[PDB]
């Protein structure tokens, strides 16, 4: 559900 | 919106087979003047209620809502403009903004917050105009796809956390590797010199990608  | 000049140059690098090189010489692809002015460095989906939150590499914030409306934060962290369904863009700040977007705006500071205490920064390596806004984005399994209004397409991939930044308009494409890696190559010289087999197979997944896009809109 987020990012890298 | 540009994605049918994607497609088109994602079908040809794609077609000129770059991997099968009697020498790839991917690195003379490389071409510095092509490095995309903005793209997504932070997103939190949270589009089973609300929507889809993100970070711009200049630090501006947007969220697109699930009623595919979007509210774009500058990096004065004041300057709001909001985008309704079909286009229609209003300016205002969070310090004078109508009432009726008091929950918008709360939901983005939200988004804000988090996305300035936890997240690693996409590019942050590499270094109050026109900013674009999410246009459209969708989730594979393994994959999200953003789409930028001013038609450039970013696919972060989950597994290895690699990311391609396709920019039309310089028919140029940026690939963040899994060590961090921002290498932008035209991809004219990557139908000329070729390039691996892992980003020639993310190229591929690429045009499906855009192609989905094309077949999606309004």
């Amino acid at each position: 559900l987020h990012s890298t | 919106c540009h994605l049918s000049d994607l497609l088109q140059q994602l079908t040809s690098v794609n077609a000129s087979k770059p991997s099968e090189r009697g020498l790839v010489r991917q690195e003379e692809a490389e071409d510095p003047a092509c490095i995309p002015i903005f793209w997504v460095s932070k997103w939190v989906d949270y589009s089973d209620k609300y929507g889809l939150g993100y970070q711009l590499c200049d630090n501006s914030v947007g969220v697109l809502f699930n009623d595919s409306t979007r509210l774009i934060l500058y990096n004065d962290g004041d300057s709001l403009q909001y985008i309704e369904r079909d286009g229609t863009e209003s300016y205002l700040t969070v310090s004078s903004h109508p009432n009726s977007l008091m929950k918008k705006i709360t939901l983005l500071n939200y988004f804000r917050n988090y996305m300035s205490e936890h997240l690693l920064k996409a590019g942050a390596n590499i270094t109050l105009a026109r900013l674009p806004y999410l246009r459209t984005w969708f989730r594979t399994r393994s994959a999200i796809i953003l789409h930028l209004s001013n038609g450039t397409v970013q696919i972060n991939f989950f597994q290895d956390h690699t990311k391609l930044i396709l920019c039309p308009l310089m028919a140029a494409v940026t690939y963040i590797n899994e060590k961090r890696d921002f290498q932008t190559y035209r991809l004219s010289l990557l139908e000329e010199y070729g390039c691996c087999k892992e980003l020639a197979s993310r190229l591929r997944y690429a045009r499906t990608m855009v192609d989905k896009l094309l077949s999606s809109r309004s």
